[PDB]
């Protein structure tokens, strides 16, 4: 069915728990920065996209604030997978805010996916990449209705 | 009382208590925006578009999962001032053309630390930390 | 059709909102609720209904065909974690409808836009990727084989 | 008879012998397998469901849209309206068929065990006889249920 | 000794809460309507106290509220069994509300106390005669005070 | 009709149901409480027994009479002679009261929803129905139950 | 929002939760009327009769007793439009002579509102739909 | 004379405020009380009393007999779930009552309600019918072959 | 002795051993088995009360009459005038029984075994035998309890 | 209503299931003060010794820990008028220098009550009792 089931819900919750640092950004910044870098390197025109956050320098302040939204707004996604209610509503607020923005479309997401893919089992233990995708499909999918394929 | 290096770390530990993984975050987000719109009735009319009038549905939740989620961004950040610096410029551009008063956010700072308090309890909250800390995240989130 | 832990969390809302123990003055005006809500988004399958006598939507004939239809759904829900004998009624529920003339499968889209429209409405923390997890499904089941 | 009173007696006690989820399918077995040891002869009508193994998902069909139906006309006894417009529904069904009106005896008696069965000694038998006669008798229109 | 026990009440809370509908008045009136209808069938002039509220018209919008009161009324009072401070406050404030209405008496309690003991074998399973009547009489006690016999 | 083997069934869901120690008194109360529900006019008719109070021993003893008589004529439904002398036998007992023969349509009633709900869904409804009528013809004579 | 047929299912089913059985009616009245007096205590001199100063006396539960009934026969009709405004009109005789004021019929709209989300949970409680038919129960109890 | 559970709802509100850990202050407190409500109700019974110095409320003499009361008193009650016992206990307490002479059973029916009305404002969640179904018998009991 | 030391651990220890309902019987039959164990011939001073059967509510109304006193007279310890009153009271009903006061020693004993054997290991022997005498002496007036 | 010998012993058991033996007076005398200082917070400055803008810190817990005390030791006297009496007056003179007014005796009143139902429940709560014997040990503080 491929769908993000009730039973993949809790695994990516279990897999997200178990490497995310409640209280310290060290791992948080650390995954986040390790998913562009293979982005980058897999997409090179994607550093374009975030001039304004300093992409090219991925150890600056200004990208490393960018990296922690980014997690924590994943983060808040797969908390909000027990509630798909307010998470409808929090995947619409993330599309609009990756509106209005030329070179952001469905085929990044599909990148960035397999970044996690390939920095997820380097920092997670038990780490099931089926289950994984799926609910990450489901999050993307909220986060690419009004975008460019 | 000051913010200092010792209180950001019972900041950050009592938070992460209160904040959770996400299975109380809802319960956590409706106890600090009861507080806060029954403190303060009138705030409701910024909150138009993310129905302020009614914190139960759907939209609001969302809301109070961003506003949590800036929160923790800033908690997570006590121990790393130029990093927190950058992100709490990132929240005041987000309420610059909003006409957010200094009363209002020590409303939600209460509300904030009534919940936290809620969540762990008054037999370990540190309202000394909490308030010095909060204090320095809502300066910032105010330009100064 | 979906998980057992999907279909767990759409029965127990289910019965939250129908079951054996609700008199049927709930049950028709959940069902003429559903079905008004159809006619909106597709005014031309409202003719599909005439046998029934959707002209009066109060009548008995047409309470008891909103009653048998919110039976069958049901039916459905409950059989989520029997997998067989779901395909066997989704294939009956099919060859009811096949053999209707005028019902398009855009049809059975738009009664699952209806679903997740109304429920909520209805069911306390109504879920709406469990219930498009274990309907969508049903629905293309039941709509197999349909213009 | 079937009173007003009988009616909300027959919903109270069927919707606890009814139950929710797999039980429903335990009891629509056992209701059926009763039906077939009452009347065995009555199970050759049911070829067209694969009645010659019960456990098949074709006669498991058949079991979920009989008591299904059963909850459903149970359900508007407070309703004559709806109530007899799906009965006719179900006559029209049935007609054709060209059932043996004794057999809908038979059903009623397997009904009333397996009910009674489920819901313990405060079984209103009385009042299931009285109520199922109105729903043989919308069903088939035979006065043997008068 | 004939007095409603504590036992008794338990047992008269499950016979009501087993027949009573939390959530329609399909049920309610059912069984106040076939009360009444006991009631009147076996106490002609009885008809004449209920004059307001449409009483020869059983089906009336105006009876079927008055229905909905007497078995509201009742409801609260099966239910204060458990607390007879505020039983006996709430068995007073029935009590006036039945004085000062000519025809109004202590035999008029005693039909329709047999008028329930013949509607409820009917809705109600395992239905307990003897636990019913001595809290049903014990409620009445209270409602007929300063009421003639 | 109840042939020997509906005989052989019923002696057997009726030992099961039936039960050992106190769990007799409890099959026994709940199958008169059945009877004065079905039918509360009938309640007078025992007040030689003091059916006012059904906790009374005066009852109780009443209640273990009738579930004795109950089982002993069971006991012996295989045994035409012993089982007609005591219906004879019980028959003279009830006569001289004036008994209006539909109680005893009501008594079977009660009893099938007694034993059916304390045996489960296995209970063979037609089997008791047709020997319970050899049961009440022979008690009241009465061609109702033919 | 509007109190519309399905709202009115929602509000009859999360009101029989919260109302109950019997064993959970003292507290939930109790927690009602010490919101509703809390609110406005200038309320309680029109509850002389029930003892409105001491909220604990049977007398005044015997009160909330007769007034959580009210909103049980309300609540119960409210798929009933003939029998509802019935009722609903014999409530209003029963305030006809005591001058109740319409901001006070909001007060207990509150309050009743509170309490059912305090018996069953913010996390399920529908504030649209309760907000929309206690407004068609209150309206006809003033009149119009 | 009452049900088990009627007597545990009574033994355990009585043990709520008398016991064996409570001074003796508190018992004669509720005993003085208790008998002047008693002489407001019936101030004829007041003279019964003089052999134990009821002329001054606050004797040794006088104390002695409310506590002795009360002990009777909490001894029916927690004998309440032993009829065969309570029947010998309060014929023997009818004994020590009957050879009083004066003594009617008014005065008795007046304790009562005495009983019934300080009760509640010392015992939490005071259950008056309860109380009532098992003091009565014992009022009865006590008072049997009275005047 | 018996200060007011003594007199609270009296009352505390008493208060745990006596316990509550039921209990406060099993405690009194205890204490009587041992008065009787301890001095068989004081049970025949008792056949007004049917000490010939312990297990007659004659003689278990006697059990609960005594512990009740032991009760009241405890918890008046600290007040001496409504004590001493007490004891007065008591000393008028045993005086005209003609006792033999070496009894009253045997009830001591019997008590402390009861109590004690109840309360556990910290029972406090020394404040017991010092605050029975109070007691016994107030009942008996026998200076052999000085 | 009167503070008569029944309702000061029902205030005494009462009270001694509120206060208990010391697991919960924390919480206890938090939620307390926290009622206090919420419906008065102008009545912090008094306590600036003991830190009454942190009720959180051991300083003023300690504080809380001596005004219980104080109750229990009324309480426990209310069937002893003379030794009562002497002990209102200790407390009298702890208080004469600080102009407390009357109005917050009533409003540490109210919150003493509303902690004892808080901690026994408003199920067994006796508010004319209460009502009457606190005013009977907080008129003895005022002088008169
Ligand atoms: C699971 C995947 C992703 C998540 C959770 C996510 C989340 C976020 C969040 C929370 C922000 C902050 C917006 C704000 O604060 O206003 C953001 C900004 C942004 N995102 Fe994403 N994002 C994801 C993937 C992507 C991808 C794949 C691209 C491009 C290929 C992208 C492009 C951008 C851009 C251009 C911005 C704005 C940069 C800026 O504000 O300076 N995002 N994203
Ligand atoms: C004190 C810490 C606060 C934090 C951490 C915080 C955080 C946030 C965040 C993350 C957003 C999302 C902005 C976006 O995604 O576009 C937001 C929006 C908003 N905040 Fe705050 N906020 C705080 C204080 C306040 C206060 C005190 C007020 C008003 C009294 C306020 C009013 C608003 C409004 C009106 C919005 C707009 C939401 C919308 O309409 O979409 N904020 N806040
Ligand atoms: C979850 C969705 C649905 C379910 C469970 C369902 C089920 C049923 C059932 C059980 C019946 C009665 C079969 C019988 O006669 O025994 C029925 C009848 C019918 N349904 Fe559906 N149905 C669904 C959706 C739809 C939709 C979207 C249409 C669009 C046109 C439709 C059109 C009809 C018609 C025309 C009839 C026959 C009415 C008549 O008897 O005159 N149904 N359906
Ligand atoms: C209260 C009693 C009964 C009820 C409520 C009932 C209900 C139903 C229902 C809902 C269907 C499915 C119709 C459809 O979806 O096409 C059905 C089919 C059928 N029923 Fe009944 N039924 C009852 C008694 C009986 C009895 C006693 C018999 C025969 C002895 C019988 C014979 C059949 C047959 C042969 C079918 C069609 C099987 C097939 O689909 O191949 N029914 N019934
Ligand atoms: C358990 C038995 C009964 C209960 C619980 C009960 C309860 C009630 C209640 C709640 C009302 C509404 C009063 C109001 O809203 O102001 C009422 C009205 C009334 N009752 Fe009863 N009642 C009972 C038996 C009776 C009997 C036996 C009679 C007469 C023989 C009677 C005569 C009346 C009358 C005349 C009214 C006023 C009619 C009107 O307002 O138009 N009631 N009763
Ligand atoms: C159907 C099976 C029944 C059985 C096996 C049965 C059995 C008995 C027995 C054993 C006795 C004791 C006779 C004696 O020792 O004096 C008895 C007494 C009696 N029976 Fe039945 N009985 C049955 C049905 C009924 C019914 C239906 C009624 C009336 C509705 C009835 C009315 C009576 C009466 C009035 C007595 C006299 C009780 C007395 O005062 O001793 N019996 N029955
Ligand atoms: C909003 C829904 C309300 C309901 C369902 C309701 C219900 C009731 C009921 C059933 C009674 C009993 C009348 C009787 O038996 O004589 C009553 C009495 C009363 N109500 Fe309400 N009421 C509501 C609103 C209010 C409000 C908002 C107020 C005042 C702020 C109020 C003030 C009173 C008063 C003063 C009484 C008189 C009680 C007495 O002294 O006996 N009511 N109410
Ligand atoms: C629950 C109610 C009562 C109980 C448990 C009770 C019990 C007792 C007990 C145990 C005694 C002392 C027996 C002894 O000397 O060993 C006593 C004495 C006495 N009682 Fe009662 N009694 C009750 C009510 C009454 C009432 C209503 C009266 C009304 C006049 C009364 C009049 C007396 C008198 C005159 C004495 C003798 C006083 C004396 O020794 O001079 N009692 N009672
Ligand atoms: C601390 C020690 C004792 C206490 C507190 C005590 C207390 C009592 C009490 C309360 C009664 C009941 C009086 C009444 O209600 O009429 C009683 C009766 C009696 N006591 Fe004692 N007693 C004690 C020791 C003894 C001893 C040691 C003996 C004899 C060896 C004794 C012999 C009797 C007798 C014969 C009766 C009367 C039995 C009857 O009623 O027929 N007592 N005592
Ligand atoms: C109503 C019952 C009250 C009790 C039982 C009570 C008890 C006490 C006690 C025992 C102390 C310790 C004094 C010392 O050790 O020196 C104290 C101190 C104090 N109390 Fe109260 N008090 C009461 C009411 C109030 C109220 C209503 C206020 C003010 C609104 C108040 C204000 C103070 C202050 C300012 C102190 C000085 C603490 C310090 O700075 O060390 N008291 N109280
Ligand atoms: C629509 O139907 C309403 C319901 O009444 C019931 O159904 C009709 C078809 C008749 O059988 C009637 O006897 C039933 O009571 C009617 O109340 C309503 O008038 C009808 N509307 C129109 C426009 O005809
Ligand atoms: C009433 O009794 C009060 C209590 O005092 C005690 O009892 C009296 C009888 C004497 O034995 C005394 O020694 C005890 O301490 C007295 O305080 C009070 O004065 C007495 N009242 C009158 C009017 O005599
Ligand atoms: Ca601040
Ligand atoms: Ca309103
Ligand atoms: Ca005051």
């Amino acid at each position: 069915s491929n769908s993000c089931t009730t039973e993949d819900r809790r695994e990516m919750q279990l897999m997200w728990a178990n490497v995310w640092s409640a209280q310290f950004t060290g791992r948080r910044l650390a995954i986040a920065q390790a998913v562009f870098k293979d982005l980058f390197a897999h997409v090179p025109d994607a550093v374009g996209l975030f001039d304004r956050v300093h992409g090219t320098e991925i150890d600056s302040s200004e990208f490393k604030a960018h990296c922690i939204r980014v997690v924590n707004g994943l983060d808040s996604a797969i908390g909000l997978l027990s509630d798909p209610s307010t998470l409808n509503e929090q995947l619409s607020h993330l599309a609009t805010q990756h509106q209005e923005r030329a070179g952001v479309t469905k085929g990044g997401f599909s990148a960035i996916a397999q970044s996690f893919l390939r920095v997820m089992p380097q920092v997670a233990s038990c780490f099931n990449p089926d289950a994984w995708s799926r609910c990450f499909n489901r999050i993307t999918n909220g986060m690419t209705e009004g975008l460019a394929e | 009382s000051e913010c200092g290096p010792l209180q950001r770390l019972k900041v950050k530990r009592q938070w992460a208590e209160a904040y959770g993984s996400g299975n109380g975050r809802e319960e956590f987000g409706h106890f600090i925006w009861a507080n806060v719109f029954k403190v303060a009735p009138s705030a409701r009319d910024m909150f138009k578009r993310v129905r302020g009038d009614n914190i139960y549905t759907p939209a609001f939740r969302a809301h109070a999962t961003r506003v949590l989620g800036g929160l923790d961004m800033c908690v997570a950040l006590l121990d790393d001032e130029s990093v927190l610096n950058t992100q709490l410029a990132h929240l005041a551009s987000q309420h610059s053309s909003r006409g957010v008063s200094a009363e209002q956010y020590n409303v939600v700072e209460h509300a904030v630390m009534m919940g936290v308090e809620h969540e762990i309890g008054q037999n370990v909250f540190d309202k000394d930390a909490w308030q010095a800390c909060l204090d320095v995240i809502t300066s910032g989130i105010q330009g100064n | 059709f979906c998980s057992e832990a999907d279909a767990t969390i759409v029965i127990k809302q289910w019965n939250q909102i129908y079951n054996a123990g609700i008199g049927a003055k709930s049950r028709w005006t959940m069902g003429n609720e559903i079905f008004s809500s159809l006619f909106k988004l597709k005014p031309e399958s409202e003719v599909l209904f005439n046998n029934v006598n959707v002209a009066n939507m109060s009548s008995g004939a047409f309470h008891a065909h909103t009653v048998r239809v919110l039976s069958g759904l049901d039916m459905g829900i409950n059989y989520l974690n029997d997998a067989g004998t779901l395909t066997s009624l989704t294939a009956h529920l099919a060859a009811q409808h096949v053999a209707r003339t005028g019902l398009k499968a855009v049809y059975f889209d738009a009664m699952g836009k209806v679903l997740m429209t109304v429920l909520p409405s209805l069911i306390d923390n109504f879920n709406p990727d469990a219930w498009r997890n274990c309907l969508l499904p049903l629905k293309n089941a039941i709509a197999k084989g349909l213009p | 008879d079937c009173n007003i009173l009988q009616r909300l007696k027959v919903k109270m006690q069927w919707a606890k012998a009814y139950g929710f989820g797999t039980e429903r399918a335990k009891f629509g077995n056992s209701l059926w397998t009763s039906i077939f040891n009452y009347a065995p002869d009555a199970r050759d009508l049911f070829k067209s469901v694969k009645s010659e193994d019960m456990r098949s998902p074709q006669f498991k069909a058949h079991i979920a849209r009989v008591i299904g139906g059963l909850d459903r006309v149970i359900s508007m006894f407070d309703n004559e309206d709806a109530l007899n417009a799906d009965l006719e529904h179900l006559k029209s069904q049935h007609d054709p068929r060209g059932l043996d009106a004794l057999n809908f005896v038979v059903f009623g008696k397997a009904l009333f065990a397996t009910v009674g069965g489920q819901f313990g000694v405060c079984f209103d038998l009385p009042a299931w006889e009285s109520c199922y006669k109105v729903i043989a008798m919308g069903i088939t229109g035979n006065d043997m249920f008068s």
